[PDB]
């Protein structure tokens, strides 16, 4: 079945 | 809204991948500047997603799926698809 994996990061300036 | 339109992404992991093998691609946020990068992999098995904050100003992403199949890889900048996201990525069984 369908898995959706989300990961978040903050690309810095 | 629309910061994401200035963000670009490329590399072998947005083109083809092999099951169980890390797939790497790059994201260059020069123009849009800093912000929130959310990556999604959607497919028949769960991805493990890692980031690499490079000194070059680019961000690295590697992901691993274990089951061959057709995955969609999304790259959002501040919650909005960047151009050509979703990327459709075929993951094949490994060679060798």
């Amino acid at each position: 079945a369908r898995i959706k994996a989300i990961n978040t990061f903050f690309a810095k300036n | 809204m629309g910061g994401a339109h200035k963000v670009r992404a490329g590399g072998p992991g947005l083109e083809r991948a092999e099951a169980g093998v890390p797939a790497e691609f790059s994201i260059w946020t020069r123009e849009a500047g800093a912000g929130g990068l959310a990556i999604a992999v959607e497919g028949p098995s769960k991805a493990e997603i890692s980031f690499e904050d490079r000194k070059d100003g680019s961000c690295g992403v590697a992901y691993v799926v274990q089951e061959p199949g057709d995955y969609e890889v999304s790259v959002k900048f501040n919650e909005e698809h960047i151009p050509d996201s979703p990327f459709v990525v075929p993951v094949a069984s490994p060679s060798g």
